[PDB]
């Protein structure tokens, strides 16, 4: 209800929808050639458990994970305040915003006609999408 | 019983009388401050020496001294 | 602020001279005769039996030196632009730069990051 | 902006020095004795 | 009853954190004091020091609640976490008895990894002693993966409740209409909480007893044990290992509740196999708990008009010696914040002691009786707790006459009377310490002469047969007759403790019929004398909290104010919380003289060994039928031969608790540098080091100062208690490791 | 009092301490991987006691030393141990010094104290060579001040 917690948290949905979604289009263009194929015997190599600790992937996720810091360290001040580094993809945006508009009437609201949707589309199928292949070993019962 | 003595740092400001329980000081008129009060003590054999003026009291250095002396029991304050 | 800026830019042409430093010694050390050959080799190849002694007095006359170009520094009464400003941003590109020159050695052989 | 006045607070500032401090020390008495030379 | 919110009232900004004292104007321009550097810290929870606003109040007091709670959320979701990383669960899951129990592990820095104390079951570290193994096992957790689930489970709830502190806040606000709500308030805590609560516990301790009942103590490996959903997914399987779930919730609504006797009974008394309470008899017990509060939770008028209040019941209740008795009590508890605080603090603190009596009295968890450790510092531990809780209790209670207490407000005649003939309560309690006091101290001094004068004590064995069993025996012997006579459907005392010449050993003594006698008499008495000085003070900290004699403007001084002055012979110390500071201390000496008279008593008569040759051989074989009764004793038998314990262990990996256990006394002499000087003399102390600061000017700009007159007292007994516990927690955990 | 190479009465203690610490040893399976830790333990052990051995130990195993100032002990005392406390200890005390020069000017005090920028914090490494600009600035401390001074009276 009030506004910078509100804020945090619709950046958050924008921050990690499209995070959701180069993952599921990395998790699934890795495996594009190996989806089914005898359904790739029970994922192959790809489980988590088979992997031995990320011992060579390891030192390459630190590394990652330092020069994702400073992105997001970029994203914390870019966000404040509208000029530099917003407001140059401002004008960038509001060329399209402007034909998009132009369509719409009188300005045709864009978080209405998607940043709401797909924010949290991309959470919710992400959420449901790493526990029907990571978090299920015996299924019991069938899954449909 | 107790020893009142008034310091010539007063500025009248009527701390004493305002803190002061039984009311030992008194204002009285004078002709050497800004304010122009002065407090001063008659009922010194009433007073029970609480030292809550010197708290109040403004100067540097304060300027109401109840020097501590004999007690007896209008000093006590006791009710028996 | 300030004080970043008088380290930030003394620091800037430490590095600019690191390069120049290690590209006198490196052309000589990889052809024609050198006193070091592959990187790996002379590594710490110890050399005459005092070798500490001239370490040391080349420590201390550097210190001197940094001493007095300091001292003069505080005396003088100096003072109390856009060549500046240019020189503010080369400083900065000049420090991280120099970091990861010497981090392309500490990689052994500079080919553990892409996998194999 | 506000959370660097925090952050430059007396608690979070001794806080932070006192943890570079003793990292360094726990580092230390677990890496090289110290060689001592006469 | 009515949703009324005040939806966003304070914002999310980061501008209070940067002034450090945003919550006092008094506090923020005015920082120029070393005194001013605690002061912000000792008004920083007096929340009722700020703005009196009570919209306001109650929306920072319930902010602290669940701050409060998710740092208890943080706290909890870790122990299930070090029983899984580094800990011995597992292997103690398949051995209990010779695989000590151990949590928590070092690393080779300093030569500390002596403290690996070697329990067992292939993992070294430090052994622990708060029951986590014990209500483990009692919650059927065997794996390792049922720890981490659990943990991660935990992050999420404690999550929520910072999204939550910060949501009724920040984001959302009720008004104050929401909390005058105390009708519909017990009517969801003892039915939401307690009632839901009892009754979500009593669900499932009937599934998951069969992983510890009929599995773990048949003889089962571990890796045997089926999982928890094998058994709800097949019916059978518990229709197996109790016969009586083939139906199925079929004569639960044909109230034949005798074929539900399988799972439900009231055996009574402790298993022979587990070494605690019955897992069959908690179960029912617990249901029968939930199903008394889902009653007692509808007593008060929500919005339908049904039901009592604490309003009309308060405004009914009179009495003769009462007057208008009992009424508005309602506007007491409904107004004053803190006026819920004390009497919550003070049976919540009595709720502790008397959880700790039951624990050690019938051991409720599995494996925890033969644990001497865990038995012995979870007892003596909500003894503490309960000591803190109850003066709290007192320290408040004497916040209300100060705070919230007005002669046209709110108005109890019989509060009215406590303050009217107010110097008859203390009076009555003075003569009554006095007399408890000048006999059970009295008679310690005298056995004390009697032994070191001759003769005499000799001819005091008669009276030693006098007081002690003369009373209280006849009590355990009601118990004893208790079962089958008062007590048809038990086939068992309340526990082994009552029943006589009833012994139950699992290769250790669990419990003993705990025979009176030589100087229970004489320390239940010190207890007594120690708890009515400790109530005699604080509730003098109550009532005459308003109403003073020596002072009458009380009001207008405060609640932790140093005194007034020299004058009337001298006022000194008069504040009600220094009758906390104070109240502290007497409820110090009683918890100190609780704690001794349990833990020692213990391996006198109870703890022991067993051998088939004799009957029962005690780690310190029936020791205080005589050195008991002296103080000489106490000390001569007791506070000597425990250094044999705690100081002969560097050797071994219980180094530490002699460590903690001489510089304990460190920090608590520390404290009689603060409970014996004077601010006048160590303000007269700083300007020399000030005028030393003032030749370099290296003087800070914040004037340096001495603590104030009443944190001094404050640091004082934070002292006197931490350096007075710290001894007894090294002591309480040095011996009973090297004798368990 | 002779050294321990030679005291035959401190070696009998490194022999005594690990026989001490081998039952709590041996007990233990050393094949474990959570007990193969213990050999290295002991080898910090060994390790530690060569180097003790050439600083003068006492004859009963309690190792002794020397602070009168023998140049041949100057390392338990006088140089290493002793000379980095002091400047170590007063690189922070001198740099607070400064920091207290700079507590002054037109922002208050109380937050020149406190809530202090961070850059002087940053600055506090400009202290590389104290000693004597350090006492000119104490001299000048002193000499600014004027003995101005507490009343004491
Ligand atoms: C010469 C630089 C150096 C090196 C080689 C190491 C190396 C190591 N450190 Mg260390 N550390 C350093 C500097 C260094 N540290 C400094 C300057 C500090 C602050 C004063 C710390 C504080 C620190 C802590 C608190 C801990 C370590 C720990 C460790 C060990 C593994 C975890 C780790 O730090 O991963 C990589 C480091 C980062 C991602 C940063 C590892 C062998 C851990 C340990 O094993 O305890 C001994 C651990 O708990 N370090
Ligand atoms: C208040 C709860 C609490 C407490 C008292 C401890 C205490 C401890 N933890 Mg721990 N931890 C906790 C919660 C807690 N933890 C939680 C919730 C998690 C996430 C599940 C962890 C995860 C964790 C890991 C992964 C490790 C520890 C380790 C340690 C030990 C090393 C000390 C340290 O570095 O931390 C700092 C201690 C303090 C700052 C003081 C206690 C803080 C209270 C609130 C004051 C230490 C005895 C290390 C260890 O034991 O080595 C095997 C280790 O590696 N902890
Ligand atoms: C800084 C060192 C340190 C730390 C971080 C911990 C942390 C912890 N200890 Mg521990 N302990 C220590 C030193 C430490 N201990 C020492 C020196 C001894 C004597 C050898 C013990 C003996 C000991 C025992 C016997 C037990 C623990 C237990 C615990 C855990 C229970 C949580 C708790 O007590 O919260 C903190 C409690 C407080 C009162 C601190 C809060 C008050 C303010 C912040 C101070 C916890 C993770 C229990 C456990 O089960 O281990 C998993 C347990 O039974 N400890
Ligand atoms: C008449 C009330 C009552 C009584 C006598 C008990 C008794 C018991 N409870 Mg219990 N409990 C209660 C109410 C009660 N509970 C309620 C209302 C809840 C919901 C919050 C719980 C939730 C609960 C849990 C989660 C657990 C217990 C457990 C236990 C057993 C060991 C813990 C203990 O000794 O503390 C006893 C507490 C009291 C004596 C205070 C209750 C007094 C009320 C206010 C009257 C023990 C026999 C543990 C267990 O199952 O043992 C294996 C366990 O883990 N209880
Ligand atoms: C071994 C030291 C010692 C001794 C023998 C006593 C003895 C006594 N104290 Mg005391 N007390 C002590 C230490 C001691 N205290 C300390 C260190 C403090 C500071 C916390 C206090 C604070 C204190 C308070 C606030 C009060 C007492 C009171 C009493 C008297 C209770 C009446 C009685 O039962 O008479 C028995 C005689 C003997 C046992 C001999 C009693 C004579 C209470 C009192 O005056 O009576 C109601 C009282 O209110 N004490
Ligand atoms: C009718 C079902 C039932 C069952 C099966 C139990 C079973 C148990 N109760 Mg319990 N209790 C019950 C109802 C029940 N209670 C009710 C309705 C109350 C009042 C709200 C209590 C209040 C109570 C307290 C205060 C305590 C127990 C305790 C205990 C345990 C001690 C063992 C024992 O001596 O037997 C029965 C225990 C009794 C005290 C006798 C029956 C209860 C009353 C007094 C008759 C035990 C497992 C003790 C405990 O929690 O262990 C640590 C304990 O101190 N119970
Ligand atoms: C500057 C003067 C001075 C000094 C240096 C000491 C020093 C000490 N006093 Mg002492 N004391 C003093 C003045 C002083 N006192 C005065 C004026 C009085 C009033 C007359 C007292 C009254 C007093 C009492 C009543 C007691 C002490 C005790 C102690 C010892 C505490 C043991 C300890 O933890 O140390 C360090 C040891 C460690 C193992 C450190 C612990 C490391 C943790 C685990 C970290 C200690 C060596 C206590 C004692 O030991 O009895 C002899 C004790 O009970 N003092
Ligand atoms: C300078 C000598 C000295 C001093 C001043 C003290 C002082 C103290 N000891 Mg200690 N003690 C000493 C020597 C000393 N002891 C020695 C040599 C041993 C044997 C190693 C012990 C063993 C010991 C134990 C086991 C305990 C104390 C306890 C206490 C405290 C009693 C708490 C209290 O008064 O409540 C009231 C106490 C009574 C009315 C009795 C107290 C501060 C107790 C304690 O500290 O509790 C935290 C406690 O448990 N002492
Ligand atoms: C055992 C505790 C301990 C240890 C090992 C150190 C160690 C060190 N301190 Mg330090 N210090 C300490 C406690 C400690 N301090 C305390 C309690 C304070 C007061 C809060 C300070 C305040 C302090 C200051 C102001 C400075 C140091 C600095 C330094 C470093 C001097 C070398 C250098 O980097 O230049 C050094 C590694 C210097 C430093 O590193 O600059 C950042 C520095 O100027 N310290
Ligand atoms: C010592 C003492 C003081 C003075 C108490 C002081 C000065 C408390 C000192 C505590 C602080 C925390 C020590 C100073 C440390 C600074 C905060 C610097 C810390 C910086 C880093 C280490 C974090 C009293 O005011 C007093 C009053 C009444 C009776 C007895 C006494 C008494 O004995
Ligand atoms: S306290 Fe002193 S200055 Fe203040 S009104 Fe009284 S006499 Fe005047
Ligand atoms: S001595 Fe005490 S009673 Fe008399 S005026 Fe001063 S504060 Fe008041």
């Amino acid at each position: 209800t009030e506004v910078f917690s509100l804020e945090w948290l619709r950046e958050a949905e924008i921050k990690h929808c499209r995070v959701a979604m180069l993952a599921v289009l990395g998790v699934i263009a890795q495996e594009f050639g190996t989806f089914d194929f005898y359904n790739a015997k029970s994922k192959l190599q790809l489980s988590p458990d088979l992997h031995n600790q990320f011992v060579q992937n390891g030192a390459l996720q630190q590394i990652l994970l330092f020069v994702c810091a400073w992105e997001f360290i970029v994203g914390l001040p870019a966000l404040i305040e509208s000029v530099n580094g917003n407001r140059e993809p401002g004008y960038f945006g509001f060329d399209p915003l402007k034909l998009g508009g132009t369509v719409g009437s009188a300005q045709w609201k864009r978080m209405q006609a998607g940043e709401l949707r797909n924010g949290r589309l991309a959470m919710i199928a992400f959420g449901g999408f790493f526990h029907q292949q990571l978090l299920t070993k015996q299924g019991i019962i069938e899954q449909l | 019983a107790h020893t009142v003595k008034i310091y010539d740092n007063c500025i009248g400001c009527t701390q004493c009388v305002r803190a002061c329980p039984l009311d030992v000081l008194e204002m009285v008129p004078w002709d050497g401050c800004k304010a122009g009060q002065m407090a001063s003590a008659p009922r010194t054999e009433d007073c029970v020496g609480c030292k809550r003026c010197e708290t109040a009291c403004p100067t540097d250095f304060l300027s109401i001294r109840v020097y501590l002396g004999g007690e007896t029991t209008r000093s006590m304050g006791l009710a028996y | 602020v300030n004080w970043l800026q008088e380290g930030e830019i003394k620091n800037g042409r430490v590095a600019m001279l690191a390069c120049l430093h290690f590209f006198v010694t490196e052309f000589y050390q990889f052809p024609f005769f050198a006193g070091a050959p592959k990187l790996a080799g002379p590594a710490h190849d110890y050399f005459v039996k005092s070798g500490a002694m001239i370490q040391i007095l080349a420590f201390i006359g550097f210190l001197e030196f940094l001493l007095h170009r300091g001292k003069v520094l505080y005396s003088d009464m100096e003072w109390k632009k856009a060549m500046r400003d240019r020189e503010v941003n080369n400083g900065r590109l000049a420090m991280l730069g120099f970091a990861g020159i010497i981090h392309g050695e500490f990689l052994n052989g500079k080919m553990p990051f892409e996998q194999i | 902006m506000n959370l660097k006045k925090y952050l430059s607070t007396a608690p979070v500032v001794a806080t932070l020095w006192l943890f570079l401090t003793a990292g360094i020390l726990i580092e230390l008495n677990r890496f090289f004795p110290d060689s001592l030379f006469y | 009853v009515k949703v009324v919110v005040d939806r966003d009232v304070v914002p999310t900004s980061f501008e209070k954190w940067a002034k450090p004292g945003h919550f006092s104007r008094s506090l923020a321009k005015g920082p120029k004091t070393t005194t001013w550097i605690w002061n912000l810290h000792a008004d920083a929870h007096d929340f009722d020091s700020h703005t009196s606003s009570l919209e306001e109040v109650s929306r920072k007091i319930f902010s602290a609640h669940f701050g409060q709670l998710a740092i208890i959320f943080i706290w909890l979701s870790g122990m299930y976490f070090h029983g899984a990383r580094f800990s011995n669960y597992v292997a103690w899951l398949s051995n209990p008895t010779g695989i000590k129990p151990s949590a928590q592990v070092v690393w080779p820095i300093v030569g500390q990894q002596i403290l690996n104390a070697d329990v067992g079951g292939g993992m070294q570290g430090i052994q622990i002693t708060s029951g986590l193994f014990q209500l483990w096992r009692a919650s059927g957790i065997v794996n390792e993966l049922q720890l981490y689930v659990t943990a991660l489970g935990g992050l999420g709830m404690a999550g929520l409740m910072i999204f939550a502190g910060w949501f009724h806040y920040h984001k959302a606000a009720p008004k104050l209409e929401w909390f005058q709500n105390v009708e519909s308030m017990l009517n969801h805590h003892l039915a939401g909480l307690l009632g839901l609560g009892s009754l979500s516990w009593a669900g499932h301790q009937i599934h998951v007893s069969l992983p510890i009942n009929k599995l773990l103590d048949a003889g089962v490996a571990p890796s045997s044990i089926p999982l928890p959903h094998e058994f709800i997914l097949n019916r059978n399987l518990m229709a197996e290992l109790y016969p009586s779930f083939q139906q199925g919730l079929v004569p639960f609504f044909t109230l034949n509740w005798k074929q539900y006797s399988d799972i439900l009974t009231f055996k009574g008394g402790l298993s022979p196999v587990t070494g605690g309470l019955w897992l069959t008899d908690v179960a029912h017990h617990h249901l029968a708990i939930a199903v008394l509060f889902l009653v007692a939770g509808h007593m008060y008028r929500t919005n339908w008009g049904i039901g009592h209040s604490i309003k009309q019941i308060l405004e009914a209740h009179k009495g003769p010696l009462t007057g208008e008795g009992h009424k508005g009590l309602y506007e007491i508890l409904t107004t004053s914040w803190h006026a819920n605080l004390a009497i919550n603090l003070a049976m919540l603190g009595s709720l502790s002691i008397i959880v700790a009596h039951h624990m050690y009295a019938m051991p409720p968890y599995p494996y925890l009786a033969t644990d001497y450790p865990t038995q012995l510092s979870l007892f003596t531990h909500h003894m503490w707790i309960g000591g803190f809780c109850i003066v709290g209790a007192g320290a408040h209670a004497a916040i209300y006459m100060v705070r919230d207490y007005s002669p046209t407000v709110n108005f109890n005649n019989v509060l009215d009377r406590m303050i009217r003939h107010r110097d008859a309560i203390i009076s009555h309690l003075n003569w009554v310490c006095i007399f408890l006091g000048m006999h059970s101290f009295g008679l310690y001094i005298h056995n004390d002469t009697m032994r070191a004068l001759g003769r005499a004590q000799d001819m005091f064995s008669d009276t030693a047969i006098q007081l002690q069993p003369v009373f209280a025996q006849w009590i355990q012997q009601i118990h004893t007759l208790a079962p089958g006579n008062t007590a048809v459907n038990a086939l068992a005392t309340a526990s082994y403790a009552f029943g006589a010449d009833t012994v139950t050993v699992g290769s250790k003594i669990a419990m003993m019929p705990i025979k009176l006698g030589t100087a229970d008499f004489m320390v239940h008495h010190i207890h007594a004398f120690t708890i009515h000085v400790t109530t005699l003070i604080l509730l003098k900290g109550v009532l005459y909290a308003r109403n003073s004699r020596l002072i009458p403007d009380k009001a207008n001084l405060g609640f932790r104010f140093p005194c007034d002055g020299p004058g009337r012979g001298g006022t000194c110390q008069v504040s009600a919380w220094d009758h906390v500071f104070l109240g502290l201390f007497w409820m110090y000496n009683a918890l100190s003289i609780v704690i001794f008279h349990f833990s020692w008593k213990m391996q006198s008569d109870v703890w022991g060994t067993v051998t088939s040759n004799g009957a029962i051989s005690h780690i310190t074989g029936g020791n205080f039928a005589q050195s008991a009764i002296t103080i000489n004793g106490w000390l001569r038998d007791f506070l000597w031969a425990q250094a044999s314990q705690v100081i002969q262990s560097y050797g071994s990996s219980l180094s530490a608790y002699g460590l903690m256990f001489l510089g304990a006394h460190f920090v608590w002499a520390f404290s009689l540098m603060f409970l014996f000087s004077g601010r006048g003399y160590w303000q007269e102390l700083i300007e020399s080091i000030v005028w030393a600061h003032n030749k370099l000017k290296v003087a800070p700009a914040i004037a340096p100062r001495a603590l104030s007159i009443t944190q001094g007292r404050a640091v004082g007994v934070a002292h006197y208690l931490l350096g007075g516990i710290a001894t007894t927690w090294a002591f309480f955990l040095a011996r009973i490791i090297a004798v368990g | 009092l002779t050294p321990c190479q030679q005291s035959e009465a401190f070696h009998k203690r490194e022999i005594n301490e690990v026989r001490t610490l081998e039952n709590r040893q041996a007990n233990y399976e050393a094949n474990s991987p959570s007990y193969l830790a213990l050999q290295s333990q002991i080898d910090q052990v060994h390790k530690r006691f060569d180097k003790y051995g050439t600083l003068l130990c006492g004859q009963d195993g309690l190792p002794h030393l020397i602070t009168d100032g023998d140049w041949r002990h100057a390392r338990e005392f006088t140089i290493p141990a002793l000379l980095f406390l002091y400047i170590t200890g007063w690189i922070g005390w001198v740099g607070r010094s400064y920091l207290k020069y700079t507590k002054e000017t037109k922002n208050p005090t109380e937050q020149e104290i406190i809530l202090d920028v961070p850059m002087a914090l940053k600055y506090m490494l400009s202290g590389f060579l104290w000693p004597l600009s350090a006492w000119q600035e104490y001299r000048s401390g002193q000499l600014l001040a004027k003995e101005d001074e507490i009343t004491v009276s």
